[PDB]
């Protein structure tokens, strides 16, 4: 689902929303973002914080 | 700056173009004398097809 949503948002959503007669285009998904999933235990081990 | 930096010579675009939100490159041309714009544009489309 992530890959299909990212392709639609990054290759299809902008052009479709810019098409003649199109108003609001709602994505049933989300674009890829660089997700950094932090581990509190690892942060504590290295005395670090978000 | 030499203590914490290195220098290189590379290549880069001095002017980047985009068309309808996507990276683009513009090409201007003209149909040969005795030839209409329509057929020249069709030939350009066939050339782009490859």
């Amino acid at each position: 689902q992530e890959d299909i949503s990212d392709y639609v948002a990054a290759n299809m959503k902008d052009a479709i929303s810019r098409t003649s007669g199109v108003g609001d285009v709602q994505l049933f998904g989300s674009q890829y973002a660089m997700r950094i999933w932090m581990n509190p235990n690892e942060l504590n081990k290295f005395q670090l914080t978000p | 700056f030499s203590a914490f930096s290195s220098s290189r010579w590379e290549y880069g675009s001095p002017r980047l173009e985009r068309y309808n939100g996507l990276p683009s490159m513009e090409i201007l041309g003209q149909a040969a004398p005795g030839k209409s714009t329509g057929e020249a544009m069709e030939l350009m489309e066939q050339l782009a097809s490859k």
